[PDB]
């Protein structure tokens, strides 16, 4: 009984979190009404990690939905699995955050944060042994970015010895809502560097490129992008949701993936990614090749530009575990120049017999690569292009912020980049 | 794509092997500290054998046999020959040798003096040579023992071949270098090409003070000898010329008069230590190139001088031998996508 | 090659063959180390909370 | 009679312990419910098997064992498994959250809060002993509990049981069945703080067991169940002398006297043969000479290394099955004329031999096949130092960059303990080299 408390904040955070609970609910045999109808005991072996058990053998996700406007969460409540969430776990305001990190972190968000923590506390008080928390959010908006990192700071204050984990969607000008997204992402990255133990970097550009070039989607939508994020979230959490010995909990995963506390930003990867030749069987060599291919990663960073500090790989489905080891060792031995040599045996492989829905087998990739600095470099460059002219700052100074706070967040993200560069050589 | 690391930058032999391996386009060189290698071109001293063969999914091979030093050390070789029943103390192809520790430090001082006094009393030739891993040739035991005490390392005193076979014209001494390769299956391959490192000075049995005509080392002949390169280029005669000499002068062949004994000696040495160094049932595999040095007396009897565990090659023979090392030692374990240049010395494992 | 000290019983036997002859911290200190480590954890957490208070 | 208490720490210790006690019961004729029909003394007795089993008035034979894990999932298998009736709840101790593969977390943060409870449960077992010999401690090197909590327990056991011997069965980390990158850190940290408290330690490298299972048992991808069944056979062969009538290694003190002439060098190499697959059509039964000669093949050593290039300090041959002394000495003599066996000059060149007529017991449905005779050789070779070399090298690679050190300092450990532990290992490697090399 190692419970995880889930939190989803803002438009992006709630839309992706909704699909996540939809995908894993199907994998665990939970229907939209929280009733279990699976056929395998592996489905319920670790069901309490993400689900609470109510009267009548009902399973209720341990999820808290937060937003500063009602719209998106109204859609979730009307969505497919909307009825499965605890009604009291909907916490929302009416003002909105106007894609403004300051509104979510300092003004509008501050007015609502205490009520969110009341629900978090309630969910924690019922946990036999709470592992930690996982937050889904974007960094380019106001609520998920600004109030999301505010929640993290206060959750850390009240639960300082629990693990804080995030799925963070990074903005990209190719899939942009407002020009201030680099401002909001730089302010958030500052928070994440200090207050999270593990952060999966999901770049909206990578998701777009995959939908367009690989999946052959002419006009990708936010829905299409969220399918990739759903599948990736389900893959990286397999080790927590099913019986296993590798990275089986949040703290052990951090111990194996984070050699230095600030360098906890991961590149996730998923295979297969097939366009609609979708029925063809996928061999273990193919799964391994694609899973390590840059085109199958979702941070928009070329791994061959840096080195892997650590790697976690999860193979799902009924397959030759002997052939999995061989192919994993083949990838390391055929490209050992992209793995740091001062961390012996830094590639760990886990297997799970239950494959995702509609797939004979798949592989999920988790990399702590120094190439992630390219993602923070893009943000920093977009940040500086506007900040050198102080463009659009009035949205933030109007909420009480000072320019110095922008300079500090910028410097810290540039330090992070430099820190990655030193371990790449 | 096979991977190898280089840990001995001063090895001319494996520098060429590494150069050849890369030329195949099927081998990639890794940093000397990267553990994910198929082949280690290891260092000469303190090679970390204990870290080999613990890499899941890599068949690991190294170019040195752990424990071969027993054969390639002046004092170790003497102890191995006297104590191994296969070689026995009565071995007929190794000069009467003794291990002598300096008095400032078992030791065969008295055993040597006993044999020495017997020769002195029997009017026999009593010239010995002292050396260590700085050489002194003398007929008085007092000078031999006093010379070793002035040093601080173990030495060996063995009989000096007072009747060496002298080439003509020149009346000059020489020694024969034979290159031997033992692969992971412990096959013993003798390179078809040897070299005679000859002295360009007439042999003089009445003066062991000038060591230029008695020591056939290439560095000594090229540094202290004044007839270097007079008879053969670089004081190096090869088997073709040397064989023709044996026919013209001695009406015999190199194979019958000398090579049979050389092959017998090579076999006896390596087979003796096979149980101690074989990697047959080991988690990693070994091969090694050996340099055997021989002496030929005027009776066409062959004597073993020493065994070198990290030999160099004759400039004219680097290309052929280094390629041969890749064919039978490296590609035999890691195949790529004749008329062998070796002579397999068959034996019972 | 000599056999010595042969001992035989219903369930087995044992012997010896010779081929050749030859030629703490107190309870008090453990508690201090455990408390010393616990104090450093408390100090580190208090610094984190002080940081979050600012 | 003198009792032995077995302590199993962490997942590796607990799961290996479950496999050994399963085997002990089959060897002594004890049923899963604890009943022993052959035992004609109901509720008591000082027979050789009583060193490991106590007896209740109702005739139940209860292992003298304590299971400890900082997380309940593994020990919950024991509570509801086949032998759930062997142990009473006081013997199975579990926490709520584990040490996260962090030595400092098991030794300091979590260990400090549960150490006194474990000692209390051990004290209960000790109070049933009229003459306690000591303890056998099973644990891994790489786990946070197996490494961190074990060293804390060994320190306290030396305080609370000063005159008692303590032996270890330690699992050496192997990447092929490991998912923790910091296991070299934990292994070296636990060896440093445990070295002075262990009189004799049998190291088992998972790499060796993994390859024996693939090569000899034809298991393409061995599981922990495969590995543990084989390890329990080796463990059984080592402890058989304490549980059966005999005259060799009859008490824990004799293990040190026979295998450890120098206190710090207390890691004997174990070699076992034959290991035959139960799925084989049918095997040509191996002789005394063939199983004995197999003891000098690296392929059946619990730790892969080359004894030809070290020196022996002691050697015990533990035979089980149809073996008479005459055939042992004939095999030894033939192995001396073919094998490189170099002893240290200050030790005699000899072998202590123990024979048990009962052949190895095989778990029904297991992987191993029934054989007419088996042998486990315990040799104290300096060649096992190769395992310290491998381990210290990996340690050095990560510590040079301080990789993962913050996880340990964050649990209250001082960084200097890293260098203190590493310097102790450097001295250990130097001790081996002084004894084995000329
Ligand atoms: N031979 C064998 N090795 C095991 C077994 N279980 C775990 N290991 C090894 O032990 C090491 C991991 O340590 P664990 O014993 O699982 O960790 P722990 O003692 O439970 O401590 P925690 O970190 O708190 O979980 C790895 O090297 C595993 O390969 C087992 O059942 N048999
Ligand atoms: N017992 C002996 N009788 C006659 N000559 C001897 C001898 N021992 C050595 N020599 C002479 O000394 C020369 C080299 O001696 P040795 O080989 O022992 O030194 P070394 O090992 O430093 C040279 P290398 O390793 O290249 O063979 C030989 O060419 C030989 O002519
Ligand atoms: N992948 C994905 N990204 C989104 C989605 N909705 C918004 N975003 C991204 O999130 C950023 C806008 O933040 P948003 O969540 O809408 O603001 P918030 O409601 O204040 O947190 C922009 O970078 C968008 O590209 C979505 O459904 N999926
Ligand atoms: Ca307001
Ligand atoms: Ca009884
Ligand atoms: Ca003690
Ligand atoms: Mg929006
Ligand atoms: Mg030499
Ligand atoms: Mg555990």
């Amino acid at each position: 009984m190692r419970e995880i408390v889930h939190i989803q904040a803002g438009q992006c955070g709630n839309q992706i979190g909704a699909k996540f609970w939809e995908v894993i609910s199907d994998e665990h045999g939970i229907d939209p009404t929280g009733s279990y109808h699976g056929d395998s005991d592996l489905q319920l072996e670790r069901i309490n990690v993400y689900y609470n058990e109510a009267t009548g053998n009902k399973y209720v996700p341990r999820a808290i939905l937060v937003d500063l406007e009602p719209g998106t969460m109204d859609s979730v409540r009307s969505g497919p699995f909307g009825q499965i969430f605890r009604p009291d776990n909907f916490v929302f305001g009416q003002s909105g955050a106007g894609n403004n990190w300051a509104k979510g972190h300092y003004t509008e968000g501050a007015e609502l944060v205490d009520s969110v923590l009341d629900v978090v506390r309630k969910e924690s008080e019922s946990c036999d042994c709470l592992q930690g928390f996982q937050l889904t959010h974007s960094l380019g908006g106001g609520t998920g970015s600004g109030m999301g990192t505010l929640l993290i700071s206060k959750i850390r204050e009240e639960y300082p010895d629990r693990i804080m984990n995030t799925f963070s969607v990074m903005p990209s000008p190719k899939v942009s809502d407002t020009v201030v997204e680099p401002y909001n992402a730089t302010l958030s990255v500052h928070q994440l560097v200090e207050n999270t133990d593990e952060t999966y970097c999901i770049d909206n550009e990578a998701l777009y490129d995959i939908c367009f070039r690989t999946l052959k989607l002419t006009t990708p939508t936010y829905g299409d992008l969220n399918h990739l994020v759903s599948a990736t979230m389900s893959g990286v959490t397999t080790c927590l949701r099913f019986p296993g010995q590798l990275n089986a909990d949040l703290r052990k995963l951090a111990v194996n993936m984070v050699p230095f506390p600030r360098l906890h930003f991961f590149m996730p990867g998923f295979a297969p990614l097939t366009s609609r030749q979708q029925y063809r069987a996928l061999t273990v060599p193919e799964l391994t090749q694609q899973m390590f291919d840059s085109k199958n990663m979702m941070a928009a960073c070329d791994p061959r530009h840096g080195r892997y500090l650590t790697v976690a790989a999860i193979f799902r489905g009924r397959m030759s575990m002997k052939e999995v080891d061989e192919q994993m060792l083949n990838v390391q031995n055929k490209n050992s120049s992209y793995f740091v040599e001062w961390i012996p045996n830094n590639v760990k492989t886990a297997v799970c017999d239950i494959p995702p829905r509609g797939l004979k087998m798949s592989a999920t990739f988790i990399g702590n690569s120094t190439a992630i600095q390219e993602l923070f470099k893009r943000i920093s460059e977009q940040f500086t292009a506007m900040f050198r002219r102080k463009a659009f700052l009035h949205w933030y100074t109007g909420e009480g912020m000072d320019e110095m706070e922008f300079t500090e967040a910028e410097s810290n993200m540039n330090d992070l980049v430099s820190e990655y560069q030193q371990y790449q050589d | 794509m096979y991977t190898f690391v280089v840990r001995d930058e001063n090895s001319s032999v494996y520098a060429e092997v590494s150069r050849l391996l890369l030329a195949t386009g099927q081998w990639k060189r890794l940093r000397k500290d990267n553990p994910r290698f198929n082949l280690m071109l290891g260092e000469r001293n303190r090679l970390p054998f204990g870290r080999l063969g613990h890499e899941p999914g890599l068949v690991q091979l190294v170019n040195y046999y752990r424990g071969a030093d027993k054969l390639c050390r002046k004092a170790s070789l003497v102890k191995l020959i006297k104590t191994s029943p296969e070689l026995s103390e009565s071995c007929t192809w190794f000069p009467e040798s003794y291990v002598i520790y300096p008095t400032n430090l078992t030791d065969e001082r008295e055993v040597f003096l006993a044999a020495y006094n017997r020769r002195r009393e029997g009017r026999e030739g009593n010239v010995w040579i002292a050396k260590s891993s700085g050489i002194l040739i003398s007929s008085e035991a007092s000078e031999l023992l006093d010379f070793i005490d002035e040093q601080g390392q173990v030495h060996v005193i063995q009989k000096y071949l007072e009747k060496p076979l002298l080439l003509e014209p020149g009346h000059r001494k020489f020694d024969i270098r034979s290159w031997v390769l033992v692969d992971h299956l412990y096959n013993i391959y003798l390179y078809r090409e040897g070299v005679l490192r000859t002295s360009s000075e007439p042999y003089n049995s009445a003066n062991f003070q000038d060591k230029t005509c008695h020591l056939t080392n290439h560095c000594i002949q090229k540094e202290y000898s004044k007839n270097y390169g007079r008879y053969e280029e670089g004081n190096e005669m090869f088997f073709e010329e040397f064989n023709q000499y044996l026919m013209d002068a001695l009406n015999t062949t190199l194979e019958n008069s000398i090579l049979l004994q050389i092959k017998h000696i090579i076999r006896s040495c390596l087979m003796c230590i096979e149980p101690a160094i074989s990697t047959k049932h080991l988690h990693y595999q070994s091969f090694q190139l050996f340099g055997f040095d021989f002496m030929v007396d005027e009776e066409l009897k062959v004597w073993l001088i020493e065994v070198n565990g990290a030999p160099a090659c004759a400039q004219k023979l680097y290309a052929e031998l280094c390629q041969g090392i890749v064919d039978v030692a490296i590609s035999s374990v890691f195949p790529l996508a004749p008329t062998s240049i070796f002579i397999k010395l068959h034996h019972h494992h | 090659m000599e056999v010595i000290e042969l001992n035989k019983c219903t369930s087995g036997q044992s012997f010896e063959v010779i081929l050749k002859p030859p030629s703490d911290p107190s309870l008090e200190e453990i508690q201090k180390k455990l408390e010393a480590a616990e104090e450093r954890r408390k100090y580190q957490e208090a610094e984190l909370l002080k940081h979050l208070a600012e | 009679m003198r009792e032995c208490i077995s302590i199993h720490v962490g997942q590796a210790g607990v799961q290996i312990g479950n496999a050994c006690w399963e085997l002990y019961c089959l060897e002594h004729g004890i049923q899963p419910d604890g009943q022993m029909p052959s035992d004609k003394t109901i509720g008591g007795g000082d027979d050789s098997f009583n060193t490991f089993f106590s007896e209740t008035g109702a005739g139940k034979h209860v292992p003298r064992a304590v299971f400890v894990d900082l997380e309940p999932t593994v020990i919950d298998e024991v509570r509801t498994g086949t032998y759930r009736q062997l142990f009473h709840p006081e013997q199975l101790i579990t926490g709520k959250e584990d040490a996260a593969n962090n030595y400092a977390r098991g030794h300091y943060t979590i260990g400090k809060e549960i150490i006194d409870l474990v000692l209390d449960r051990i004290r209960k077992l000790a109070d049933q002993c009229t003459g306690l010999q000591g303890f056998l401690v099973f644990h891994s090197f790489g786990g946070g509990t197996g490494s961190g909590f074990t060293s804390l327990l060994m320190e306290r056991l030396s305080v609370d049981y000063g005159k008692k011997s303590k032996l270890e069965f330690s699992i050496y980390p192997a990447p092929q069945v490991s998912t923790a990158v910091v296991e070299p850190y934990n292994s070296i940290l636990t060896t440093h703080t445990t070295l002075e408290h262990s009189d004799c330690a049998f190291m088992v490298d998972n790499e060796a067991i993994y390859d024996i299972c693939r090569r000899n048992l034809d298991i393409e991808r061995p599981t922990y169940t495969n590995l543990n069944r084989l390890i329990s056979q080796i463990v059984s062969s080592i402890t058989a002398s304490l549980r059966f009538d005999g005259a060799l290694n009859v008490d824990l003190t004799e293990f040190q006297t026979n295998l450890v002439p120098y206190p710090r060098i207390h890691f004997p190499l174990a070699t076992y043969a034959p290991v035959i697959s139960a799925e084989k059509a049918y095997h040509e039964q191996l002789s005394v000479a063939e199983i004995t000669n197999a003891c000098f093949e690296p392929a059946n050593q619990m730790v892969k290394c080359d004894p030809r290039h070290g020196k022996y300090m002691a050697c015990c041959l533990l035979y089980r099955g149809d073996v008479v002394p005459k055939d042992v000495n004939a095999a030894i003599a033939t192995i001396k004329t073919k094998r490189s066996i170099q002893f240290v000059d200050w030790c005699p060149t000899g072998f202590k031999v123990g024979i048990n007529y009962q052949p190895p017991t095989v778990v029904p449905g297991g992987d191993l096949a029934k054989v007419q005779r088996a042998v486990c050789m315990l040799s104290n070779t300096t060649a096992i130092a190769e395992a310290w070399a491998r381990l210290d090298h990996k340690f050095d690679l990560m510590y040079a960059k301080r990789a993962f050190v913050h996880w340990y300092v964050g649990e209250g450990m001082e960084e200097g303990e890293f260098s203190e532990a590493r310097e102790d290992m450097a001295a250990l490697e130097k001790d081996y080299e002084e004894v084995g090399v000329d």
